[PDB]
């Protein structure tokens, strides 16, 4: 007897989406478009957005 | 430790006068960094010890 590990029956994913609207100017940041240059500090293990230019597109492979 | 720790502690009472002029400095640099971070709507921990405060009276 072995129960299902929870990863078997999902057939779905999760996603997230931050904010940079006047709700940040309502009352209180985590979604200012910081560049790549100033990012090496305590920003490791967080949620940060960065703008850029996408290069080196690989293909789609099954994991 | 007593031999390798004793002149630590005797210095631990000694250099506290060698930041009479910096014990203001080390807290003034953070109190606004604590302030602005609470009202956003930034400096590292630099404690410049000069020679002069450690050569005039400790040999």
């Amino acid at each position: 007897t072995e129960l299902f590990p929870p990863n078997l029956t999902r057939r779905y994913f999760l996603y997230f989406k931050p904010l940079s609207q006047n709700c940040a100017r309502r009352y209180r940041i985590s979604s200012k478009p910081l560049s790549v240059r100033q990012i090496k500090g305590d920003f490791l293990g967080q949620l940060i957005t960065v703008r850029g230019i996408i290069t080196r597109v690989s293909d789609v492979k099954p994991a | 430790p007593d031999a390798v720790f004793g002149d630590r502690v005797r210095r631990f009472q000694e250099f506290l006068d060698t930041f009479t002029s910096y014990r203001d400095s080390v807290r003034s640099i953070q109190v606004y960094n604590s302030n602005n971070a609470a009202n956003y709507n930034i400096l590292p921990h630099r404690i410049i010890i000069s020679l002069d405060d450690l050569r005039e009276f400790d040999r």
